[PDB]
RNA sequence: ACCCACUCGGCACCUUACGAGAAAUCAAAGUCUUUGGGUUCUGGGGGGAGUAUGGUCGCAAGGCUGAAACUUAAAGGAAUUG
RNA sequence: GGACUUUUACUUUGAAAAAAUUAGAGUGUUCAAAGCAGGCGUAUUGCUCGAAUAUAUUAGCAUGGAAUAAUAGAAUAGGACG
RNA sequence: UAUCUGGUUGAUCCUGCCAGUAGUCAUAUGCUUGUCUCAAAGAUUAAGCCAUGCAUGUCUAAGUAUAAGCAAAUACAGUGAAACUGCGAAUGGCUCAUUAAAUCAGUUAUCGUUUAUUUGAUAGUUCCUCUACAUGGUAUAACUGUGGUAAUUCUAGAGCUAAUACAUGCUUAAAAUCUCGACCCUUUGGAAGAGAUGUAUUUAUUAGAUAAAAAAUCAAUGUCUUCGGACUCUUUGAUGAUUCAUAAUAACUUUUCGAAUCGCAUGGCCUUGUGCUGGCGAUGGUUCAUUCAAAUUUCUGCCCUAUCAACUUUCGAUGGUAGGAUAGUGGCCUACCAUGGUUUCAACGGGUAACGGGGAAUAAGGGUUCGAUUCCGGAGAGGGAGCCUGAGAAACGGCUACCA
């Protein structure tokens, strides 16, 4: 969502099975593991030289992007590190040969590498159920009006 | 639904008591006697066999 | 339902078995084996409904428990053994050898082969990985695994195991031109050459195939079974060579036959 | 018994879900096993597929590993000193994953002289070239060498005691140890 | 101020049917069996009935919303004729 | 192999599309409802065709088109090209 | 495949509804009934109640034969009751009460998991720095005899005996590499001999590279040149993507597996010894893959109701961290911390004489109505709950408790 201090919880926040050696000292400071999500998705600059942990980010975290890739507009960001996406579409009633507008709310996960506000057409991808309702994860962010 | 489900139960349970109590005359161990008459129609016919 | 299913009601069978919809309410249901049950052909269906050797259920049992039907060089006794694609089953009593290959219509067709070519069998490699203790192994399209393959064999290629010891002989790669048998979908049973592989990231690669009569069609990659080079296959093709004549020109092909 | 199904929970719109089937078995949950300290008591639990899950009901002599030096020596356990999730697990000395405990340090101390030659807290000439080749690398972090003088180390269990029977782990070192000492002085 | 001519916007008036309607009549009730410019509301035979019941606003008088059971072959509207 | 690569709706073509049911091709079940059979021989150890095809308007995937209907961009240039 | 006609209607014209007419893979009932093919049938009301009988048991050459069973190899050898063992009983069949984003349909996912079985691969390392392996040990059933109960698929105590039961237990190559070191002879040092190194589990660490190319540095500094110091071909698989597959090191484990099983044949070798060696199978066994499945999961879609406008968080409601639990993800549960989540695009509540679907009737088109019912999926076995066995069951032709 925004920038906080790293170790604020009651447990140490670290990337698991990433071990920096306290004996040998290197100019490269902290062992930070990161990957690329594939599907032609570029790793954001903030994910590579960041300082957060976020075990559920598709980058620098332990999840995967496989399955459906969706698109919608952000309607709320009041949660902690997750947002709500409104998907708008038209439904075809066959009897009347006409359409009607509908909408559905998708709760997705947003990493602390994207700065996401309302507006914000966002591309998300299916991400291995992470809390009861949240099955997608924010991948790409495009602006609303600038 | 529960009032509907209970009422159908209450009317059937009253119905099934009505069938049993009307059939209380014929538990043929002590208090029953069904009266049966064999009436053959032909003189060449014995009710004994 | 609390555990695996054991029966199969007739009319829930695969349609390409051509089972009579009357005459009993149950279907063979092939047991577990080298092929998925919706793409296989049980030994009871092959020897009773297809070749008309047997006549009952207990009669085809007497065929098999006599140890007379050898599927892929090994003897079988289960009447519902899933004999599938490119199985090279043989009958030693009549000295006749079969290869279960699809017709152009899409159903399994009997195809008598010589004693030669009844000792080898093509198989599409489906996954290559490293096993325990560092050995690499490939797995083909009928559940078989072979250790120590040639290092140029990748996923979705063709290997040539013989029959008795695995031992992958020369293999066929995947590029433009290679002759392709189709093993699933609407174009089930057609034979042609690759012209274009449009890779899609996310799933379900599509392959463009042009046959010998310049009729292009598109299929998923899962249904693609490469069998050799342009005009030179590695097996004996079935009758009709996979051309898919249209419904009008099949009737005109019929009309040349009745009468004399 | 306990169920892990999501059909007994209210929906995302606040709706109440009405039951449609009884509890199944492929969704059961078992009662937690609070792994205490004392004599070794290990119980097997038959799981789906016929497998086994060794519930550690009372464990000691766990295997703790020195991360920087890359050794693992089987040591005793003195007790829990901090727990991030539940405070009451410290008060009853219940060993879980990611619980900060105190282990016996003498197997690690005994390993140091036989491998490096120096002595912390205070002939066979092939052994001194072993000591000289490994020399200029025996300098360790300042807090852990002070802990050897007390005879008692700090470590974190990285194993699941109630799911494998063993209580393994690793000893704290570096910035992670600096975080946990701050926790013991400001909250404990 | 009045007269003449034109124009824009009005309240209406008279004749007619290219059309429309069951007819009275209608420059809109026209451009609808050759049926689609946009869009809100309302109706679906008569009694029972604006009744019962619930909700709501009102100090009250009341208002707004508003059924069903049952029964019935009617209920109507336009113009002329003795 | 790297990237800039507006966002849609719409419509064509295609793939993956259970059988049964519906339409429909072939076939004298004695005709037919049906069924998927059967047909031809020197009927002396035989030969052989068939068991098609179509329909599914939503949702998802691929591709062709760029009219119609939306959407964004250079006005403090905080704009493009070397 | 496209026709209407009567009531109102008193003379006329229209709004209007009713009645008539026809179909029904739509139920009942009445009258009548010769022939052939074909065939639905206690769904609606009472998912109400059950007398009686049957519906799940099973043996090949290939697990155990001393039946005082039958019938014709001096350990047995043919057939074969009973019983132990293994497997099955979780399929089939029935019903539609529940159930309104639930089930279900089509389409995705498991880089988020379990899998008996079939199919294919897969085990020179076990005790050990002094020993049963031309083969370790017990219990028991069936049986013998003695009894109890009114009764049941009730069983007690006593004596026997087998395993593919249960409980233990060993052979097998050489090489290589690491720690520990008799050390000596004096060094730019190199050395006898001691241990360890399968698989499975658990933890920690390392490798798992690869956009094209030029020098000055020091440290670890090696083979060779010409000891100036020169310096090379250097091994790395797959995915769109991985902390993947796999490998290496340090250890851990009430130490998992690594054949004490069975059938059919008498082959070959000489050193001619009851020596050595060997064929064709059957059943087991660890891991991987495969198959039959299963559990969760993505997008979209469901009937009536505003006389239901706010709903969800007491008692998890939405999110975060950590743990526990599970086969596994996940508020699934727990501890703490946030205050969120849905809704006029109809949330939430209510009704359904609502299992969903493929499909059925009706035909000028679009539609209207129906779908308990021969196929697919879900659920239940009088109502709830709990659990054993097993790969699989919250099973009812299994058990336990409560209610009727």
């Amino acid at each position: 969502s925004t920038e906080l201090t790293v170790q604020s919880e009651r447990a140490f926040q670290k990337q698991p099975h990433i071990f920096n050696n306290p004996k040998v000292k290197t100019s490269k400071r902290t062992k930070r593991w990161y990957k690329n999500a594939g599907l032609g998705f570029k790793t954001p600059k903030t994910a590579i030289e960041g300082s957060y942990i976020d075990k559920k980010c598709p980058f620098t975290g332990l999840v995967s992007i496989r399955g459906k890739i969706l698109t919608g507009t952000v309607v709320s960001t009041k949660m902690h590190r997750t947002i709500v996406i409104r998907r708008a579409y038209l439904h075809y009633i066959p009897k009347y040969n006409r359409y009607e507008k509908r909408h559905k709310n998708v709760p997705v996960h947003v990493s602390p590498a994207f700065r996401v506000q309302v507006g914000d057409i966002v591309t998300v991808g299916q991400c291995r159920p992470i809390s009861k309702t949240v099955r997608f994860n924010v991948v790409k962010v495009s602006a609303a009006a600038g | 639904k529960l009032q509907r489900k209970n009422k159908a139960k209450q009317l059937r349970a009253q119905r099934i008591l009505d069938s049993i109590e009307n059939r209380k005359l014929f538990e043929g161990k002590n208090g029953a006697a069904k009266i049966i008459t064999i009436v053959p129609l032909v003189n060449d016919l014995d009710p004994l066999d | 339902a609390r555990g695996p299913k054991k029966h199969l009601k007739r009319l829930a069978a695969p349609h390409h078995w051509l089972l009579d919809k009357l005459s009993g309410c149950y279907a063979p249901r092939p047991s577990a084996g080298p092929h998925k049950l919706r793409e296989s052909l049980p030994l009871i269906v092959f020897l009773r409904n297809r070749l008309k050797y047997a006549l009952n259920g207990r009669e085809v049992k007497a065929i098999l428990m006599q140890r007379h039907v050898k599927v892929d060089g090994k003897v079988r006794t289960d009447t519902t053994y899933p004999a599938g694609f490119m199985d090279v089953i043989t009958l030693d009593a009549t000295n006749e050898n079969f290869r279960l290959v699809y017709d152009v219509k899409g159903r399994f067709a009997v195809h008598r082969i010589t004693d030669e070519e009844a000792s080898y069998k093509l198989g599409k490699v489906k996954k290559v990985q490293l096993g325990k203790k560092g050995v690499p192994y490939v797995v083909t399209h009928d559940g078989r695994t072979i250790r120590y393959p040639d290092p140029n064999i990748k996923v979705n290629d063709t290997v040539k195991i013989d029959l008795a010891s695995g031992k992958i002989t020369d293999f066929i790669k995947f590029d433009a031109g290679k002759l392709v048998y189709v093993t699933g979908g609407r174009n089930l049973g057609r034979i042609g050459t690759i012209v274009h592989k449009e890779r899609h990231d996310g799933g379900f690669d599509l392959v463009h195939i042009k046959d010998s009569l310049d009729n292009t069609f598109v299929t998923r990659l899962n249904n693609v079974f490469v069998i050799g080079e342009q005009g030179k296959p590695y097996i004996s093709l079935p009758k009709g060579k996979g051309i898919k004549l249209s419904i009008a020109e099949e009737r005109d092909r019929r009309r040349a036959q009745q009468g004399l | 018994g306990i169920s892990r199904d999501s059909r007994h929970k209210r929906s995302a719109t606040g709706a109440k879900r009405a039951q449609f089937r009884k509890k199944r078995k492929f969704e059961l949950g078992r009662q937690p096993a609070n792994t205490k300290i004392g004599a070794k008591r290990i119980h097997s639990v038959r799981t789906r597929g016929g497998n086994k899950k060794y519930r550690a009901l009372r464990i000691e002599t766990g295997n703790f590993s020195w991360a920087s030096e890359g050794i693992s020596k089987k040591t005793r356990i003195a007790g829990v000193v901090y727990h991030p999730s539940n405070n009451e697990l410290v008060r009853t000395n219940t060993l879980t994953k990611a619980a900060i405990v105190q282990i016996d340090a003498t197997p690690f101390r005994q390993w140091f002289e036989a491998h490096y030659g120096q002595t912390l807290g205070k002939k066979s000439k092939n052994a001194e070239r072993k000591w000289a080749a490994r020399a200029a690398s025996a300098k360790i972090e300042s807090s852990v060498e002070s802990q050897f003088s007390a005879g008692r180390l700090y470590a974190c269990i990285s194993s699941r005691p109630g799911q494998s029977g063993r209580c393994d782990g690793y000893i704290l070192e570096g910035e992670e140890l600096a975080f946990y000492l701050r926790r013991l002085t400001a909250k404990k």
